[PDB]
DNA sequence: TCAGGATGTATATATCTGACACGTGCCTGGAGACTAGGGAGTAATCCCCTTGGCGGTTAAAACGCGGGGGACAGCGCGTACGTGCGTTTAAGCGGTGCTAGAGCTGTCTACGACCAATTGAGCGGCCTCGGCACCGGGATTCTCGA
DNA sequence: TCGAGAATCCCGGTGCCGAGGCCGCTCAATTGGTCGTAGACAGCTCTAGCACCGCTTAAACGCACGTACGCGCTGTCCCCCGCGTTTTAACCGCCAAGGGGATTACTCCCTAGTCTCCAGGCACGTGTCAGATATATACATCCTGA
């Protein structure tokens, strides 16, 4: 009965990227488990990544090196630009 | 004491609180950070809008308003690094894009 | 007065060598004195200092203990070494066994002297391929040998022989390569088992850090092994200015010279042969240039102020402006030699005056390099000035080293500046022709005086020896000078030691010893660009050289010579290092 | 409620079907011995995935196998299926 | 008629162009039920799990015919045999 | 300065299996990291295995299904025999 | 109140307490069990004695008292399922056992 | 002149013909063509470039300038290359 | 007439001598300046222990041996003993690298 | 090169089917408030890790030439699945029940956290000495030709 | 069809440096007595899987038939195996600073812990429209023959 999904989140992303484009339920589910699994890799690898240095608390640098080490290629630079941009925007207020 | 979601302070979609508490109870680390779920929300914004944007371009190329997992596979494998990250993992209902070998076709 | 208690401590450990096979009286308690050289000695005569040095080694032979010959290179150490071999072979009729250890570069000298001096001693030499080494390897195991040659690198590979056999008297050479404590060659001697007696022989005294504690002050002598290992901290602080280093420490250092009386022997050539009339040691001080101006100090701001600041950002770019060649395409994008690329350095600028004048005055210059990247770049621009020269390096593979000298020593040869490194040649190079020496950068250890000067001061050069030491204003290699030269001149007491460690006329260790103790007041005086015409006067040896330089002056002083230097062309400042970091 | 036993429980995959399935792979020529070996490797892989699935469902103390157990079986099998949950 | 192999080209284009399901549902249904009866009795299967395993092994098996096709074209012989496919499952690290 | 390894454990295993057989340091290290990594798979997979059912505490059944699902083949039957034998021997006292 | 290690109650070698506390602080689960580290100790006994036993048989085959990582690789790859589990992971200094292809050798 | 360090045998060829020859002799293959050398050094440089990228990522995260052995153990362990005997 | 061997027999004796021995094959220092040189491109002043050099060197060493072994099986399956760029690029292609 | 056929396609349409959005109950994420312990920027501190070099010694590394044999096209031919053509036929398909257990909630504990006290167990420094590496040299074993 | 050269293990001793012990230390394992709490049964829904079950129909199979294709054979050369020879830079050893990983220790500090209080997303009806099957047609593309 009780289930959780991103749903309207990803839908609003679609509204702010391609307003005239629609999405089906199978697409919302495959992208749901997609972002859930990508998060499973980021946080899953960040766990042992923070465990190497015996650091108890996880911080933004642990996730930084985590996802930066996760996906190779130039995409990581955009991840740093947008990610650190949102970090500075959040801490700025 | 007006309640304002901190996810809206960064101007994002994916919530900081849900991924924050989910990361807490997810027994990944004994403690948690402050800006870490915000950075997670950010990379989810850029990746979700990334692959969703290529999917929108594929659906626009096929003259379809909605999107299809076929167009999802085409969008993934078309991009270089996006297919490089997803090359090991398979897909569901996506399929294989048409390809023809060099000498397989006759003269 | 901790050295006074060492007189009683030796009696217990002194009989380790004799029985098991006042420091004067304990050494002087047995009477054997023979001044006359052996009758079987053939091939020459022994000088008064060689006769006394013989009997001085016989004074060591009194109680048979170990000894040290610290004297200067060029006094015939081989003659004094082969003398004791043939002396003990006759008088005491022990006839052996004998073992010598000499470097391979000088082994050609030691192997050639077995003909003249001692024809009757059958020898053995290990060199070349292992098959040629195996030839005499099987012959010696049958018991055939008298004096056996060998080098340092084979000591670990000769473990087969030396482990099963046993010797009596071993002799070595190049005792200052032994200076590494943990070195395998030092550990192999303990693995070597032992023998009766030995003579540790070095060409130069202690160098680099605090005076030698490992071998001469521990490993060589029976009492001295474990004794000072506790005292090592007390005597190290000797080396709060006048009170320590002058007032009380005087006698403290004198007690260090008091214990070493029978042990070390060092005598300069000027006190025996004195064929060299005198030397001349000058200096020069230049200033910075375009790349070496505050941009230099600015280059320190980028990196710190890779790694190894002393090497990378300091020693490299202080002599030649651009190093590692990645920045070469910045200043000179064509990477092609043209006019005045080599004159943009401050240290290199001074040489534009001397090279034209030394050709007209007919002087031959010796050059010693560090940072071997400088060796090629020097020679490269040396093609632009178009003057003759000869090269050399450590990659010569020992072949051309002996061959190139006959081309250099030729009188009709116009080759002037002679390329060398400091560590190359092993001081056996035997060059008497060139009367001038120039050095770009300071060497840390005294060997700069104990190697480069031994090329000049050695027999065969009767002219004045000249030295030019380059330095720049407000630079890092400044403080190394005081550190290298001045701070390591504590060995000045050691070069003074051998003077009163010799026969030692009484007035030497008080009256004339204070003369060296008057040299520290000039250190504060020196602690407190110049002119091209100022160096012009000090480089001429006599009056007719002063007359020809004025004729050379009027030639180049009418025309402008651009300018003497070049300045930082303002764009390369901020453009250079911002794209590298 | 009832039981129906019919033959051909192994090779029931039909050569036109699996042949077209190979045609999706881009293969040009298909021999006659490819079908049997293909059902052999598919049979072994089937043993692996279903052994994993029954390990899950058996651990859950339930009599019903769910798609989640298949998503996890493939998960630790090296391929992550999406859209059905997990 | 048509020249041999051209119809195969048109087919391959028609299939690789379309994302629709290829193998038939119910034979796979009684396949999984039959092979599952050997292990444990009375297993309940949703259609979503049947689509899960069916599409999984379907696409992976397509990758097996594709890898086998590359081994065949490298073998200089277009025809696939048991040897190149057993070498495919051998290099894949299954057996 | 402070490091931990099984060491004398595995050595005593060698003494109770092959008394006349010796072991080197490289072998003790490769088997050290071997058993540490096998434990990393058992407990690592048992984590999410217990997370599927939302069970907070981990028990002997979680490790049972864990290692039983880890290594395929008949070896798992011996793992059940020896393992459950030690469980009954421990709980019997 | 005599202290008796509970690892000796099961007659094993690998300790229950060290793996128990290490599993606790290893942030794998929010809680821990009772017999779980005992079962871990058991499987470590049977696996360690397993591969160590095959290593002893290989060293005995090569007439060597001690064991070599070479003999470790031979023992691993010789067994079917043991090499099946370790087939993906590599080794250190172990190497590759001698093998000769069918038609590679001449007649 | 010859002072330029540009002229030299490049470092990617440090692995030589008899080196990789013996290596393939351990591999079991007999007859080797010409391009196996350059191509194998290409895959070598690419893969080792990825591995040193991972290593400098882990070590760079620790703020330490020293890449350790446990680092390589963690990178290879994450890739599936896990190397025992050290960690 | 001098002494020789039939072509390929020396290769057999070699392969037996190498596959029989566990000693290290590729040379340390070239791999040292290889890792230092390729590492200089990413980040400055990296410090490398010899244990890590043995780690990566033995890792890529043995894995590359497995690459020549897999390429050898693809070659013997190709009916041509000689290995070309094609079977090794098919080896790294089936391995899932590129 | 074009007549005569097998596969695609965009212009009405009309027609089932899922996606979207427009309001309602309801678990819930945040925003103040107050304790507590992980960590960081300090600072000594000793052992390896880096730069510039020398002096040698080899066992590999590179080059040149013979030559053995397989890659490598070219050709001949015996099949054999590819391509239709009927002929069954089991896959769907919607339309009927049936039910075993998934799931959800309620309740009473057996059971792991958790702190205070107690020590043998296992981890750092000596020590010593038998198994392993190495050099000969000789009894074959292996390979290749008369 | 077998009788001639190198290659390699088998002893036959010798150095040699870690492996096994052995001992001192010290601290995480072990024990005892609280103490809060998931979890282990127990009961209740109710639901989607599980079979018929008649009906329909594209799909599968047996059969004919027939050119591509791979299997075998056959000649040509050129490339790598294998000899020889130079040659040559890693491998040790050795110089001489300077600097970067780890241990105490301490005292400020930032995000768990918890407690109260509020607004946001998500399960649920809803009615309206984007898309898939059915259909006709000038146009797009491969085959067989000249």
């Amino acid at each position: 009965t009780r289930k959780e999904s991103y749903a309207i989140y990803v839908y609003k992303v679609l509204k702010q990227v391609h307003p005239d484009t629609g999405i089906s339920s199978k697409a919302m589910s495959i992208m749901n488990s997609f972002v859930n699994d990508v998060f499973e890799r980021i946080a899953g690898e960040a766990s042992r990544l923070a465990h190497y240095n015996k650091r108890s608390t996880i911080t933004s640098r642990e996730i930084q090196t985590a996802v930066r080490l996760l996906l190779p290629g130039e995409l990581a630079k955009h991840a740093v630009s947008e990610g650190t941009k949102a970090v500075t925007k959040y801490t700025s207020a | 004491a007006k309640a304002k979601t901190r996810s809206s302070r960064a101007g994002l979609q994916f919530p900081v609180g849900r991924v924050h508490r989910l990361l807490r109870k997810g027994n990944y680390a004994e403690r948690v950070g402050a800006g870490a779920p915000v950075y997670l929300a950010a990379v989810l914004e850029y990746l979700t809008a990334e692959i969703l944007e290529l999917a929108g371009n594929a659906a626009r190329d096929n003259k379809k308003t909605r999107i299809i997992p076929r167009h999802l596979q085409l969008a993934v494998r078309n991009d270089e690094e996006l297919n490089k990250l997803l090359g090991r993992v398979t897909i569901a209902q996506g399929g294989v894009l048409p390809n023809i070998q060099s000498v397989l076709l006759p003269k | 007065l901790l050295d006074q208690t060492k007189d009683t401590r030796i009696t217990h450990l002194l009989r380790q060598t004799n029985a098991f096979l006042d420091y004067y009286n304990v050494a002087h308690r047995i009477k054997e004195d023979i001044k006359k050289q052996p009758s079987i000695l053939v091939g020459g005569t022994l000088k008064d200092y060689q006769i006394k040095g013989l009997q001085w080694m016989v004074s060591l032979f009194n109680n048979h203990l170990n000894g040290i010959l610290a004297d200067e290179m060029g006094l015939g150490k081989t003659i004094q070494t082969i003398s004791l071999l043939t002396y003990l072979y006759e008088m005491k009729n022990i006839r052996g066994p004998y073992l010598v250890i000499v470097p391979l570069s000088t082994l050609s000298n030691w192997s050639s002297e077995f003909a003249k001096w001692a024809p009757t001693l059958r020898t053995i030499s290990f060199k070349g391929s292992p098959n040629e080494r195996k030839a005499k390897q099987a012959k010696i195991r049958a018991g055939e040998f008298d004096v056996v040659l060998t080098t340092f690198e084979y000591i670990i590979k000769e473990r087969a022989l030396l482990s099963k056999v046993k010797w009596v008297h071993m002799i070595i050479d190049e005792g200052h390569r032994m200076k590494n404590a943990q070195s395998k060659l030092s550990l192999t001697l303990n693995t070597h088992y032992h023998a009766d007696y030995r003579l540790i022989l070095t060409g130069t005294p202690l160098q680099n850090n605090l005076p030698e504690l490992w071998a001469l002050l521990n490993f060589v002598l029976p009492k001295i092994f474990n004794s000072v290992k506790s005292f090592d901290e007390w005597f190290n602080t000797p080396f709060d200015k006048i009170e320590l280093s002058e007032e009380e420490t005087l006698l403290v250092i004198r007690r260090l010279h008091k214990v070493l009386r029978p042990f070390l022997l060092r005598r300069l050539k000027k006190d025996v042969e004195k064929e060299l009339p005198d030397k001349v040691e000058k200096v020069v001080k230049c200033k910075m240039s375009a790349l070496q101006q505050i941009m230099y100090q600015q280059m320190l701001k980028y990196r710190r102020l890779g790694f190894n600041n002393q090497i990378m950002q300091l020693k490299k770019i202080c002599n030649h402006p651009f190093v590692f060649e990645e920045v070469e395409d910045q200043i000179n994008p064509t990477r092609e030699t043209n006019d005045d690329i080599w004159r943009v350095a401050g240290k290199f600028e001074l040489l534009d005056r001397i090279l034209p004048k030394l050709k007209a005055t007919g002087h031959r210059v010796l050059i010693f390099f560090q940072m071997t990247q400088i060796m090629d770049i020097m020679e490269d621009f040396l093609r632009y000035i178009n003057i003759k020269y000869l090269r050399l390096d450590g990659h010569t593979k020992s072949d051309e080293r002996s061959e190139l000298l006959r081309l250099f020593n030729a009188p009709d040869s116009e080759y002037l500046c002679f390329i060398l490194s400091t560590r190359a040649g092993g001081l056996g190079l035997n060059l008497q022709t060139a009367d001038t020496v120039i050095i770009f950068d300071t060497d840390w250890n005294p060997h700069q005086d104990l190697q480069a000067q031994d090329r000049a001061h050695r027999i065969g050069q009767k002219n004045e020896v000249r030295i030019l030491r380059l330095i720049t204003t407000n630079s890092v290699e400044e403080v190394i000078l005081e550190r290298a030269y001045k701070k390591l001149d504590i060995d000045g007491k050691v070069i003074q030691a051998g003077k009163f460690d010799n026969k030692s006329t009484s007035e030497e260790q008080e009256a004339l010893l204070r003369s060296l103790l008057d040299a520290e007041e000039e250190r504060r005086k020196k602690r407190e660009e110049l002119k091209d015409s100022e160096i012009n006067e000090i480089l001429a040896r006599n009056d007719e050289e002063m007359a020809v330089l004025t004729r050379m002056d009027e030639d180049r002083s009418k025309k402008e010579e651009k300018s003497r230097l070049l300045e930082k062309k303002r764009e390369e400042s901020e453009s250079a290092a911002v794209y590298n970091g | 409620r009832h039981r129906k036993v019919l033959r051909d429980n192994i090779q029931g995959i039909t050569k036109p079907a699996i042949r077209r399935l190979a045609r999706r792979g881009g293969v040009k020529r298909i021999s006659g011995l490819i079908y049997e070996e293909t059902r052999g490797v598919l049979k072994v892989f089937l043993e692996n995935v279903i052994r994993d699935a029954v390990t899950y469902t058996e651990h859950a103390k339930r009599k019903t196998v769910t798609a989640m157990d298949v998503v996890y079986a493939l998960k630790r099998q090296g391929r992550t299926l999406y859209g059905f949950g997990g | 008629r048509y020249r041999p192999g051209t119809v195969a080209l048109r087919e391959i284009r028609r299939y690789q162009k379309s994302t629709e399901l290829l193998i038939r549902k119910l034979p796979f249904q009684r396949l999984v039920r039959e092979i599952a009866q050997d292990f444990k009795t009375d297993l309940r299967f949703q259609s979503s799990a049947v689509m899960a395993l069916q599409e999984a092994s379907e696409a992976y098996l397509v990758a097996l015919f594709e890898d086998t096709n590359l081994c065949a074209i490298h073998a200089k012989r277009v025809t696939i045999m048991p040897k190149d496919i057993q070498l495919a499952r051998r290099i894949r690290g299954e057996r």
